[PDB]
């Protein structure tokens, strides 16, 4: 049976907070082709961490 | 004529600043992602004295 996993939480490092807003946060990923996880895991970065 | 002053700067907290930047802004990640975005987490991940 699947778990029914909803991934909503994004959290990462300081020097992945820009790529992560990348991925969830514009429309284009780094070259204008499309993001399909655009508004799709709300990201919240953390410092505590690496 | 002469008009004094008294005054000078402070280099007062260079845990908080950056430079040194190759500054460009025409590639995917060559000068951005690797000069500003770099700069940008170079600042959002200083240490006070670790964690």
């Amino acid at each position: 049976r699947p778990l029914d996993i909803r991934p909503n939480l994004l959290v990462v490092p300081t020097t992945l907070r820009s790529k992560a807003k990348e991925v969830v946060g514009v429309q284009r990923l780094a070259n204008g082709a499309d993001n399909p996880n655009f508004e799709l895991v709300q990201v919240l970065d953390t410092a505590w961490l690496n | 004529f002469m008009a004094d002053e008294y005054r000078y700067g402070v280099r007062s907290r260079c845990n908080v600043g950056f430079g040194f930047w190759q500054l460009a802004a025409m590639s995917t990640e060559e000068l951005n992602q690797v000069n500003f975005e770099k700069v940008y987490d170079a600042m959002r991940n200083q240490k006070a004295d670790g964690g």
